[PDB]
């Protein structure tokens, strides 16, 4: 579409990973500042993560989803041109040590993340890697979902998809417990963890392995049984030998959180994926009754 | 439960209804292809069916590949000797999109019995991506079927497999199925399967969901019923063979109804 590539002036490196460098660049004709993600090509051809990222982001146009502007598609390189955002939520949390993130900003960010996510889900896309490093903020108060390399177009009802999935600390229990099927609730679990993390500035469940992750979740929320989660004791990686930890008051899980906040958090972290709140329904939670969209309190 | 995404089912179905119109191949493309015909396409699609069986690919993958091929051929003229390369590259892309474990590129080169090179396959992959502008998340008959299946009372495995079988048969014959959208083929297949197995019809609840009635589905249904009745005699037989398997409840062995009583 928009050309291009001789029209861009690389400004600096902003990121890496696969496949996989991200630069900040400026469009020399329009002035637009972009993020260029370079994907090196070659012996298996175009990588499936890129195929998914691009095909899915072409469909997802929304204020709280990173905008893919163009794809510059050459013999040996593929560049994805995105709108530039200033920082990731993780670096923002670290910069906000000492104060913490003001509640109005946390509320605003959660409300926007839920809008972005409801839009994905409504367009049959699972994100599957929601974490603060993949959430990008600008200087005007927006937050956006980004890094859709792990995303997938789902069918209704879902089929069995890749088991990996989701960075461990943000991974839902039905994934940890090996369920045949997982759904939109896996993304909600992740945002619940992120909600808590914005309030405390520290990961809610920082496991070092799958079992440790499960055990940290169980110690906070109680080891689930058939009352709380019908079917759990029949899951593939459920073990009758699992310690049986008592559920804590939630007020103890995120002490500074008010009643409304706690209510919403507890619904996002419900064990039973069937009962866990949807992004759609969460938008109407009383926690958001006074939500605004302030700019971030810190220079980005 | 959340596996059937109650909060999103209807938004998704609406969105797929919108996208099937944008991802629809051009109905009269074969007439504008100098070197290829409906019959060569049928040969090709039947070969993709075998490849999906050999590698145990999802049926969704097959449906997506056929959509890619038909969209590519809607704007690109292809010589007959290169039709299979297009098809191989389409199946590669669909696998990469849809499968947890896609076969490696060498397995795609292998299955063309070394007619083509790995370089040719990878170059065609890139051309298909450019021609389709990476719009690979296309709606398929299957994506509609699986939602229609939620309306059965109770669910019936023969009905579901039979409906998929009928939908799969439609992939083979561009004339006439190119003139019908995936949601319509899915509906006709669901109704025809439901009728063949249980005596029942396209339910009121799916009238509510889709806006389609037996009257609007009639033309597709009449085509699909003829296709079903003629299936043992068709030059292409890989779908029938495939759907003899217990995995699909042997549905290809069921007798089509002689009349539809519409
Ligand atoms: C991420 C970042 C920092 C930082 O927090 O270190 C500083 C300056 C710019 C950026 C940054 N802005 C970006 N804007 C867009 N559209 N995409 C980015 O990176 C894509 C990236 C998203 C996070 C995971 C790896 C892929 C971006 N990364
Ligand atoms: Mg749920």
């Amino acid at each position: 579409p928009p050309g291009s590539m001789e029209n861009f002036q690389k400004v600096e490196k902003i990121g890496e990973g696969t496949y996989g460098v991200v630069y900040k660049a400026r469009n020399k004709l329009t002035g637009e500042v972009v993020a260029l993600k370079k994907i090196r090509l070659d012996t298996e051809g175009v990588p499936s993560t890129a195929i998914r990222e691009i095909s899915l982001l072409k469909e997802l146009n929304h204020p709280n989803i990173v905008k893919l502007l163009d794809v510059i598609h050459t013999e040996n390189k593929l560049y994805l041109v995105f709108e530039f955002l200033h920082q990731d939520l993780k670096k923002f949390m670290d910069a906000s040590a000492l104060t913490g993130i003001p509640l109005p900003l946390i509320k605003s960010y959660l409300f926007q993340l839920l809008q972005g996510l409801a839009f994905c889900h409504s367009h049959r896309v699972l994100h599957r890697d929601l974490k603060p490093q993949n959430l990008l903020i600008n200087t005007e108060g927006a937050i956006k979902l980004a890094d859709f390399g792990l995303a997938r177009a789902f069918g209704v009802p879902v089929r069995t998809y890749t088991h990996e999935v989701v960075t461990l600390w943000y991974r839902a229990p039905e994934i940890l417990l090996g369920c045949k099927y997982y759904s939109t609730a896996v993304d909600i679990w992740s945002l619940g963890c992120i909600f808590a993390e914005m309030v405390t500035r520290r990961a809610l469940f920082p496991g070092d392995s799958e079992i440790d992750q499960l055990f940290r979740i169980f110690r906070t929320l109680g080891t689930p049984d058939e009352v709380v989660w019908p079917g759990v004791t029949s899951m593939p990686d459920y073990k009758p030998s699992f310690p049986k930890w008592a559920r804590q008051d939630f007020s103890k899980v995120v002490p500074p959180l008010d009643e409304d906040g706690r209510s919403l958090l507890s619904q996002m972290l419900h064990y039973d994926p069937n009962k866990r709140i949807s992004a759609k329904a969460a938008l109407a939670h009383p926690f958001f009754q006074d939500v605004t969209k302030p700019v971030p309190h810190l220079r980005l | 439960g959340v596996n059937e995404v109650p909060d999103y089912h209807e938004d998704i179905h609406t969105y797929l209804r919108e996208m099937e119109v944008k991802c629809k191949p051009k109905v009269g493309y074969m007439k504008k292809q100098p070197d290829i015909t409906n019959s060569m396409r049928a040969i090709l699609v039947d070969w993709l069916v075998e490849v999906g069986e050999e590698y145990k690919l999802q049926n969704e993958t097959l449906h997506l590949a056929v959509n890619y091929i038909d969209r590519f051929l809607s704007s690109m003229s292809v010589l007959r000797g290169k039709l299979q390369l297009v098809g191989t590259a389409a199946m590669l892309l669909a696998s990469k999109f849809e499968e947890i474990y896609p076969p490696e590129v060498a397995e795609f080169v292998y299955i063309t019995d070394d007619t083509y090179t790995k370089k040719q396959v990878l170059r065609m992959e890139h051309l298909v991506l450019k021609v389709l502008a990476f719009d690979l998340a296309a709606p398929t008959i299957n994506q509609f079927l699986t939602q229609y299946f939620l309306h059965q009372q109770p669910a019936n495995c023969k009905v579901e497999s039979l409906a998929m079988f009928l939908g799969e048969l439609s992939l083979i014959d561009a004339d006439p199925y190119l003139k019908y959208l995936p949601s319509v083929i899915a509906a006709a297949a669901f109704h025809l399967a439901l009728y063949t197995v249980t005596g029942q019809s396209w339910p009121e609840s799916l009238v509510q969901k889709t806006g389609y009635t037996l009257e609007t589905l009639k033309p597709c249904l009449l085509d699909l019923h003829q296709t079903y009745l003629r299936a043992p005699q068709h030059a292409q037989q890989s779908i029938r063979e495939k759907y003899k398997n217990s995995k699909y409840h042997g549905v290809s062995l069921l007798n089509p109804p002689e009349t539809l009583n519409l």
